[PDB]
RNA sequence: AUCCAUGACCAAAGAAUCGUCACAAAUCGAAGCUUACAAAAUGGAGUAAAAUUUUACUCAGUAAUAUGCUUUGGGUUGAA
RNA sequence: GGUAUUCUGCUUCUUGACCUGGUACCUCUAGGGUACUGGUGUUCGGUACUGGAUUCCGAUGGAAUCU
C-alpha cells in the first residue's frame, strides 16, 4: 500500500476516443466551461441537419461537471419542447501521468496510471 | 447600380371585442382565438385597394406617388392571413403608416393589420415565416394534449402551406 | 443516340433524380480556345538560324555554345506547332535533316573537345544522387540546366515547381518558400488543424527549408561523453538527460551560442532547436535556416574531435497536423517484410484524438515505391473497433528498439541512402509493369497494385516522429524520394496544404510563440521588429496624402494630464518600441531613488557640461526624444534591452555610470483575454490598473446593468498617467476557441510581481479607448 | 421588454364603483396588448385635484390589483402597475401630494390653462407630464417653460391614441405633437397608448416610424418604449420605501 | 545664372475612433463560445447522537449565474 | 592592391526532330523490340482516383449490398 502523496504536478489527459465520420457529425461533447445558451444553440442546430447522415438521434454526452449541466439541457427538451429522450449511464477510464518520484525542471520521468470515472450519454430524438 | 427593395410580412388579427364572453386565460387559447381565418370576402384586390385609399387621405399627392411607383402584392393565404408586400427601400415607412391608419378592410370591420417583419432579400422572409409557424405550432401543442384544440382552425394549415404558393423565386 | 439506353441507365436510379452544383472549391473557368503564342525573342533566333545557308579542324572557341544552341533552336522550330515563322521555313524547304545530323552534331562538337573524365553515368535513368558535405558546406543539387540558373541566391525546395502554381511565394534567408495559398482559410485552418474535435481532414506542410545537421563522435567508443558536453553547452543543461538520451524522446527548447575560449565569455539566445539522440553517440539537430550557419561554425571549432554533415540538401521532411492525419498517411505506405513497427503503426492510426497517446510514439521502417498503388487505399481497419486503454499501456513496454535502430542507421550514412536509389523506375516502365497484370495466373483476383520483387527494386528508409509541444507529426525521408510521395498525399479528398501564415495562426491559437516575429529578445527578432516591419509600414504610411491617414501626434485626451513633450501618441507609431520602454521605466525607477513621491512637471524652471537633469518626468520623456533621431538615426549602436526571465533573483539596482541605456530590463511573456468589448491588433499598449478607480473597474468586471436589463457600456472612462505603461502586444486577433478577442505579448517583470490584482488595460496605437483584460503566463 | 403605460381604468371619480362590463372589456384589451408584444403595463386614473380625497389611508386606489388580474399575472407573464393622472387647473385648493404618494407608483399631471401649466413645472411631486392632444392645446409654448422641468427628472409623454379615433382629433393630434417635439429639443420623450377598446392598440415596429416621420430622430424613437420607460418605472417602484 | 503667376503633361493616394435599435431566439445580413472530469471511483476526507447498524451535517472558489455574451459587412497592397 | 570602362582565353553536358531504306542482336509470339549506318522524303500521347453506411471470406489481400 501507499498513500497518494502526489502533490507534484499531474498532467491529466483526455479520455481515449475513436470516431468514424458518422459520430463526428452526430455527437456533442459538453465541456465544463460551456455556456448554457451555447450548447442549447448547438443542439438546436444539429436536430435540423442530421437526416442527411442517415440517423435519427443526437447523442449529447458528458461527465463530471457536465452531467447535471447535461441533464438540465435534457430537461429543456423533455418538456416545453415535446421530444423523447433516452438516458444511459456509462463508466469511463482515463490515464494520468505521474513522475517516478542539482535542481531540475519540469522535464522529469513519466509513469502512466489508470483512473475511472462515470458519466452520462443522452440521446435526443428528432 | 441596382435598385434595392424591402419586403413586408403582414398578418391580420381578428380580436373578439364583444361583451358577455368571459374567455379563459392561457397562452394557447388567446392565440387560438385571435388567429381565426379570414372570411374569404377579402381578396388580393381588396387589401391593395384599401391600402391605396389609406395613403391618398393620410398623405398627399407627394406621399401617395413616392410609394405607388413600386407596390405589388406577391403572396396571400386565407387559411392563415399572412401576406407579403414589396416596396422601395427608401419609401417603406409610408407604407407602414398606411398599414396602421387603416382598419375596416372593404366591408369587413373590427380587425387589425399587423406588420411583423421587414427584410431585404426574399429568401430570408420565407425562413422567417417557416420559423414563425413552427413556433406557433410548438406553443399550441404544449399547453396540454394537443388534440384539445381539435377544431383545427390552423393546425392542418402550417404544414400544408409549405411551398404551394411560395415558388416565387 | 437513343434515349432508350438513357432510360435503361437511369433505371439503376430513381425516376427523376436531382444533382447539386459543384462545391465552390472544385470549379474552374474556361481558358482561351486558340493555340499558345511563342515569345518573339525565341522566334527571331530560330528564323535567322534556319535562314542561314550551309587548327585541329575543331577551332571551336566559344563557338561550341553557338552550335549546341543552334541544334536546340532547329529542333524546337522543326517540332512545335505553335511556331508560325513564315511561309518558306519548313523541315524540307531548308536543310534540317542534313544540318545538325551530318554537319553539326558529330562533325563539330564531337571532334573538338573529348568527353571529360568521370564518365560514371549513374545507377539511375533519372538524375538522383546525394549532395552532402563532410565537414564542409554543400552546394545546390544539380538538375535541369534552365532552372538551376535562377538559384544563384535563393535555393528551391523539392516541390517548388508544384507549389508555385498554387500559392503566394516570398524570398527570405536564402530560400524561396511558401507564404499562404490563394484562398481564404481563416476558419478552415482552425477547424481542421486546431485543437477542436470537429476535424475530418488534415493539414500537410512541406517544411524542407528547416535544415538538418547530423553530428557524431569519432572516438570509436559507443559511450561518447564528449558530444554530451557540446550539446549541454549549446543549450541550457536540458537536452542531455536520462529522459532524452536513453528514452530517445524528442526535444524542443532554446539554443544558445557559447563562446568560452579566452577568459570573459557569455551567451545570447538564438532560437528554437530540435535535438534527437541515437545510440548515445549520434545526434540529429533541426534548426530554422536563419540560425543554421552561426551554430554550425561553432561545432567546426572542434571538428578535430567530432564529425558533421551538412545534409540539408539530402534529407527532406513533411509536417502533418490534424486529427485524421495518420489515417491519411497510412493510406499511402506499405512495407517490404513483416515488421512489428508497422503493426503498431497500423493499430495507432485509429485514434482520431492524438492527445491520448503517450510521450513517445516513434515509428521507423522501410517502404516500397509509393507509385505502385496508383490510388490511396485504406488499411482494412474497419474490422477491429474495440481499441481500449489497456492496449495503449502495451506500447510502453513492447518497444522494438533494435528494429528501429537498424532501419534508422540507413539515414545517417551517405552511401546507404545512395544505394537507396539503386534502381529508381521511370514512369513508363512502371506503367508497363502494371499493364502486365491483365494476364496474371490466379485469374480470379483482378489486382491493381503491381507486385514487389525480392532484390530488383529499391527500399526507402522512413522515419516518423511526434512533436508534443507543437502537437504534430514529422516524417523524415531522403531528399529525392519526397516528390513521389507528396504527389499521392494530395489526392486524399479532404487534404489541404498550408503556407507559413497558417502556421503562425495555428501556433497563436494554442497560446505559443513564433520564432521569426515574436522573439524580441533574440538578435534576429529584434531586427524583424525594429527594422523590417517598421520600414514596411512607414513606406505605405508617409506615401498617402495627409488627411487620408491616421494623424499620430494630434490625438486628444490620451492621458489624465498632458506632458508637453509628446503632442500626441507615445513612442514610434509603427512598431513595439522597446528602447522607449527601457528608458522610461529606468527613469521612473531612478526618480524614486530616495524621494518616493514622483512629480510630473514644474512650470518653466529653465531650458536645459551638457547638463541633463533628472528632476521631472517630462525631462525623461524629452531625454528619450533626444536619444532618438539624433543619436541612432545618424549613427549605429547595438544593445539588447530585453532579456528573458531567469530562475535567479536580480531584481533591484542601486554620478559615474547613470546612463538610461546600460542595463537590460527583464520581462515575461503573457496572454491577455478581454472581459468586455475589444479587438486588440498588433503593437497595442498594456497599462497597469491605477490604484484609484480600481473599484470602478472591478464593478465593471462583475457587471453593471441598465434598467432595461442589458449591460451598461456608455459611462465615464477614467484614464491613467503616462508612467503606467508596462507592456506591449505582439500578436492579437479574434480567438475562435473562446469567442472573445485575445492577445499575446510581453510585460515588464517587476510590474506583475507588485500588482494587488490580475487586471490590465489595453489600448491600440492611434486610439484613446481603454479596454479591460486579464492575463495569464506562458511557460516559455 | 416593451412598456406601455397609459391603459385607462374605467372610473370617473371617487363616488361610482366599477361595473362588470367595464372590467370585462379591460381584461380583453389587456390580453390583446399582451399578444402584440407588450410585457409591462400600467393602469391610469383621472381625478381633478379639487375634490374630497378619501380621508382613510385605504380605498383611495380602487384598482384592486392583487385580487383582480390574479389569473393573468400567471398563465402569462405580463406584469401590471398603477398610476393616477391629476388634472391641474388652479394654483390652489390644497391637497398636497404627500398623502397619495404611498398609494401609487406613478404620479402624472395634465395641465389645462397657463397658470396650471406654469405651476406644474414650478414645484410639484410629479414624475411625468402629459397634455390633452385631443384638441385646442394652449399654443405658443416655448423652451422657457419646459427647460427647467426637463433639466430635472421629468419626462414628456405621447399617447397616439387620438390618431386612431376620428379624423378631426387626428389633425389636432398631429398638429400638437410637432409643437411638443420641437419645444423640448427631442429630450425626455416617452410613448404611451390610450386604449379604450381592444381595437385601438398597435404593434411596435410601425409606431416608431410614426414618430420618426414627424420630427423625432431615429436614435430616440428606439428608446421611448425602452430604457426611459423602464427607468421611470424603476424609480416609481423604488419610491415604495416610504412604508 | 534667380524668382513669381497662368497653362499642359506625368506620377502617388482614394480618412480613423465611440454609442442605440422589442420576443426561450433574433437582426438589413454572417460567424464564434463541441478533443465529455473538481484527481469527491486503489469503493473520497471529517463532525454529532443512539443499540457494526440507524439518524443528522461540514468540505469543490477563475465556484456557478439561462435565448446570454463577443467580432464583422462594398475598390481588403484602386479601380469590385 | 583596389573600383567604373575596354579587347583575348577557360570551365560549365541526360547519346533527343518526324517519316523511312539497310546489317547485327533479343530472356519477345513466319511477326514484334534494340544497337551501328544511309535518304530531303491552329487543339490529337500514356497512366489514375466518387462521398457515406452495412455485410462476407484459411488478410499490409480479396469479395458483395444499400444510400
Amino acid at each position: 500500500n501507499t498513500h497518494n502523496k502526489s502533490t507534484k504536478r499531474v498532467t491529466k489527459h483526455p479520455s481515449l476516443k475513436t470516431l468514424t465520420h458518422k459520430q463526428i457529425h452526430t455527437t456533442i461533447f459538453v465541456k465544463s466551461t460551456t455556456p448554457y445558451v451555447s450548447a442549447l444553440k448547438r443542439i438546436n442546430k444539429f436536430l435540423d441537419s442530421v437526416h442527411k447522415q442517415g440517423s435519427s438521434y443526437v447523442a449529447v454526452l458528458g461527465m463530471g461537471k457536465a452531467v447535471e449541466k447535461t441533464l438540465a439541457l435534457g430537461c429543456h427538451f423533455q418538456d416545453q419542447k415535446n421530444k423523447k429522450i433516452e438516458v444511459y449511464t456509462k463508466t469511463i477510464e482515463v490515464l494520468d501521468e505521474v513522475i517516478t518520484e542539482d535542481v531540475e525542471d519540469d522535464d522529469k520521468e513519466t509513469q502512466l496510471k489508470k483512473r475511472a470515472v462515470s458519466g452520462v450519454e443522452l440521446r435526443i430524438y428528432v | 447600380v441596382r435598385l434595392k427593395s424591402r419586403y413586408i410580412l403582414f398578418e391580420i388579427i381578428f380580436p373578439p371585442t364583444d361583451t358577455n364572453v368571459e374567455e379563459s386565460v392561457s397562452k394557447a387559447d388567446i392565440l387560438l382565438s385571435h388567429h381565426r381565418a379570414s372570411p374569404a370576402d377579402v381578396s388580393i384586390k381588396s387589401i391593395l385597394q384599401e391600402i391605396r385609399r389609406s395613403l391618398s387621405l393620410n398623405l398627399g399627392d407627394y406621399g401617395s406617388a413616392k410609394c405607388n411607383s413600386l407596390l405589388q402584392l406577391k403572396y396571400f393565404s386565407n387559411k392563415t392571413s399572412t401576406g407579403i408586400i414589396r416596396c422601395h427601400r427608401e419609401d417603406c415607412d409610408l407604407v407602414i403608416m398606411a398599414l396602421m391608419l387603416m382598419s375596416k378592410i372593404g366591408d369587413v370591420d373590427g380587425l387589425i393589420v399587423n406588420p411583423v417583419k421587414v427584410s431585404g432579400t426574399i429568401k430570408k422572409i420565407e425562413q422567417f415565416a417557416m420559423r414563425r409557424n413552427s413556433k406557433i405550432l410548438n406553443i399550441i401543442k404544449c399547453s396540454q394534449s394537443s388534440h384539445l384544440s381539435d377544431n383545427d382552425f390552423i393546425i392542418n394549415d402550417f404544414k400544408k402551406i409549405g411551398r404551394e404558393n411560395e415558388n416565387e423565386n | 443516340k437513343q434515349l432508350q439506353l438513357a432510360m435503361h441507365n437511369s433505371k439503376a436510379a430513381s425516376s427523376t433524380r436531382i444533382f447539386q452544383a459543384l462545391p465552390r472549391k472544385l470549379r474552374r473557368r474556361t481558358a482561351s480556345h486558340n493555340v499558345r503564342r511563342i515569345p518573339k525573342r525565341m522566334r527571331n533566333r530560330a528564323l535567322r538560324e534556319m535562314r542561314k545557308s550551309d587548327k585541329a579542324h575543331g577551332l571551336n572557341a566559344k563557338q561550341l555554345y553557338k552550335a549546341r544552341m543552334s541544334i536546340k533552336l532547329l529542333r524546337l522550330a522543326s517540332k512545335s506547332t505553335s511556331m508560325k515563322l513564315s511561309m518558306p521555313p519548313e523541315v524540307t524547304s531548308s536543310n534540317c535533316h542534313v544540318r545538325q545530323k551530318i554537319k553539326t552534331l558529330k562533325r563539330m562538337i564531337k571532334e573538338s573537345s573529348t568527353a571529360n573524365p568521370n564518365i560514371k553515368l549513374l545507377n539511375n535513368r533519372m538524375g538522383s544522387y546525394d549532395c552532402t558535405g563532410v565537414n564542409e558546406l554543400a552546394p545546390i543539387p544539380k538538375g535541369r540546366v534552365k532552372y538551376t540558373k535562377r538559384q544563384k541566391h535563393f535555393a528551391w525546395l523539392p516541390t517548388h515547381i508544384w507549389n508555385a502554381k498554387r500559392s503566394h511565394m516570398m524570398k527570405r534567408w536564402g530560400y524561396q518558400m511558401v507564404w499562404a495559398p490563394t484562398q481564404k482559410c481563416f476558419k478552415l485552418t482552425h477547424r481542421l488543424g486546431g485543437d477542436t474535435c470537429s476535424s475530418d481532414g488534415a493539414l500537410c506542410m512541406d517544411s524542407s527549408y528547416i535544415g538538418t545537421i547530423i553530428v557524431k563522435d569519432k572516438s570509436n567508443d559507443s559511450e561518447g561523453d564528449f558530444l554530451k558536453s557540446i550539446i549541454g553547452k549549446l543549450t541550457a543543461e536540458r537536452a542531455n538527460l536520462r529522459k532524452y538520451r536513453e528514452g530517445q524522446v524528442l526535444f524542443q527548447g532554446l539554443i544558445y551560442s557559447f563562446n568560452e575560449e579566452n577568459g570573459e565569455d557569455s551567451t545570447k539566445p538564438l532560437g528554437p532547436c530540435d535535438v534527437f539522440w541515437v545510440q548515445k553517440d549520434t545526434a540529429i539537430i533541426r534548426l530554422h535556416p536563419s540560425i543554421y550557419t552561426q551554430v554550425f561554425n561553432i561545432l567546426l571549432q572542434h571538428k578535430e574531435k567530432l564529425t558533421v554533415q551538412d545534409c540539408r540538401y539530402s534529407l527532406a521532411s513533411v509536417t502533418l497536423k490534424g486529427a485524421k492525419a495518420l489515417e491519411s498517411l497510412a493510406s499511402c505506405l506499405r512495407s517490404t517484410e513483416y515488421s512489428k513497427s508497422f503493426e503498431q503503426f497500423k493499430m495507432v492510426s485509429m485514434i482520431t484524438d492524438h492527445n491520448a497517446l503517450p510521450q513517445r510514439c516513434t515509428f521507423a521502417f522501410e517502404a516500397i515505391d509509393p507509385r505502385h498503388l496508383a490510388a490511396p487505399k485504406k488499411l482494412n481497419d474497419s474490422q477491429r473497433k474495440t481499441v481500449n486503454s489497456d492496449d495503449i499501456l502495451s506500447l510502453h513496454e513492447n518497444y522494438p528498439q533494435d528494429e528501429i535502430n537498424a532501419v534508422f542507421n540507413e539515414l545517417c550514412d551517405p552511401e546507404s541512402r545512395t544505394q537507396s536509389y539503386n534502381n529508381q523506375n521511370t514512369l513508363k516502365e512502371i506503367s508497363a509493369r502494371r499493364y502486365k497484370l491483365l494476364t496474371a495466373t490466379p485469374n480470379s483476383i483482378n489486382k491493381t497494385t503491381v507486385p514487389f520483387k525480392e532484390s530488383d527494386d529499391p527500399s526507402i528508409p522512413l522515419v516518423i516522429i511526434r512533436r508534443l509541444k507543437t502537437r504534430d507529426w514529422i516524417v523524415v525521408l531522403p531528399w529525392f524520394w519526397l516528390l513521389p510521395l507528396w504527389h499521392l498525399l494530395n489526392r486524399i479528398p479532404r487534404m489541404y496544404h498550408i503556407g507559413l501564415r497558417q502556421f503562425q495562426q495555428i501556433q497563436y491559437e494554442n497560446k505559443q510563440l513564433y520564432f521569426p516575429d515574436d522573439y524580441p529578445f533574440t538578435q534576429l527578432g529584434y531586427i524583424e521588429n525594429s527594422f523590417y516591419k517598421k520600414e514596411a509600414s512607414k513606406t505605405k504610411w508617409d506615401r498617402k496624402p495627409m488627411g487620408k491617414r491616421i494623424n499620430f501626434e494630434k490625438i486628444k485626451d490620451i492621458h489624465n494630464t498632458k506632458l508637453p513633450a509628446y503632442s500626441g501618441e507615445i513612442g514610434d507609431f509603427f512598431s513595439s518600441d522597446w528602447r522607449f520602454l527601457q528608458i522610461l521605466r529606468n527613469g521612473i525607477d531612478y526618480l524614486q531613488r530616495n524621494d518616493k513621491t514622483l512629480e510630473l512637471m514644474d512650470s518653466k524652471k529653465t531650458g536645459q557640461q551638457g547638463v541633463r537633469d533628472i528632476n521631472c518626468v517630462n525631462d525623461v520623456l524629452e531625454f528619450c526624444k533626444d536619444y532618438e533621431a539624433k543619436t541612432k538615426a545618424m549613427s549605429l549602436s547595438i544593445e539588447e534591452n530585453i532579456p528573458v526571465a531567469l530562475c535567479k533573483n536580480r531584481k533591484c539596482q542601486f554620478s559615474s555610470s547613470f546612463s538610461l541605456t546600460f542595463f537590460p530590463r527583464c520581462i515575461i511573456a503573457v496572454s491577455c483575454t478581454l472581459l468586455e468589448r475589444g479587438h486588440p491588433k498588433d503593437n497595442a499598449r498594456i497599462y497597469q490598473v491605477p490604484e484609484k478607480d480600481l473599484e470602478h473597474w472591478l464593478q465593471l468586471a462583475k457587471g453593471v446593468y441598465r434598467p432595461n436589463g442589458r449591460k451598461d457600456h456608455d459611462l465615464k472612462i477614467p484614464l491613467p498617467e503616462v508612467h503606467d505603461l508596462i507592456g506591449f502586444i505582439t500578436s492579437g486577433t479574434y480567438h475562435l476557441n473562446c469567442g472573445n478577442g485575445m492577445g499575446i505579448g510581453f510585460i515588464d517583470h517587476h510590474a506583475a510581481i507588485r500588482q494587488p490584482t490580475r487586471y490590465v488595460l489595453i489600448r491600440n496605437v492611434g486610439t484613446n479607448t481603454y479596454r479591460l483584460g486579464e492575463w495569464s503566463k506562458i511557460s516559455v | 421588454m416593451l412598456v406601455d403605460l397609459n391603459v385607462p381604468w374605467p372610473q370617473n371619480s371617487y363616488a361610482d364603483k366599477v361595473t362588470s362590463q367595464a372590467v370585462n372589456n379591460l381584461i380583453k384589451t389587456l390580453s390583446t396588448l399582451h399578444m402584440l408584444g407588450y410585457t409591462h403595463i400600467a393602469i391610469n386614473f383621472t381625478v381633478n385635484h379639487s375634490e374630497k380625497f378619501p380621508n382613510d389611508v385605504k380605498l383611495l386606489n380602487p384598482i384592486d390589483i392583487k385580487r383582480r388580474f390574479g389569473e393573468l399575472m400567471d398563465r402569462t407573464g405580463l406584469k401590471l402597475y398603477s398610476r393616477i393622472t391629476l388634472i391641474i387647473d388652479d394654483p390652489s385648493k390644497g391637497q398636497s401630494l404627500s398623502k397619495i404618494s404611498q398609494a401609487f407608483d406613478i404620479v402624472a399631471a395634465l395641465p389645462i390653462s397657463e397658470k396650471g401649466l406654469t405651476l406644474s413645472t414650478t414645484n410639484l411631486d410629479i414624475d411625468l407630464l402629459t397634455f390633452q392632444y385631443g384638441s385646442r392645446l394652449p399654443t405658443f409654448l416655448k423652451h422657457k417653460s419646459i427647460c427647467s422641468c426637463v433639466n430635472r427628472g421629468v419626462k414628456l409623454e405621447i399617447v397616439y391614441g387620438y390618431a386612431l379615433r376620428d379624423v378631426q382629433a387626428r389633425r389636432q393630434f398631429v398638429s400638437n405633437v410637432r409643437s411638443v417635439i420641437r419645444s423640448s429639443r427631442s429630450r425626455g420623450i416617452v410613448i404611451g397608448s390610450g386604449a379604450m377598446s381592444p381595437l385601438e392598440c398597435r404593434n411596435i415596429l410601425g409606431v416608431t416610424s410614426l414618430i420618426k416621420n414627424l420630427g423625432l430622430p431615429s436614435d430616440r424613437c428606439s428608446k421611448a418604449m425602452g430604457d426611459l420607460a423602464s427607468l421611470v418605472l424603476l424609480n416609481g417602484r423604488l419610491r415604495n420605501k416610504s412604508h
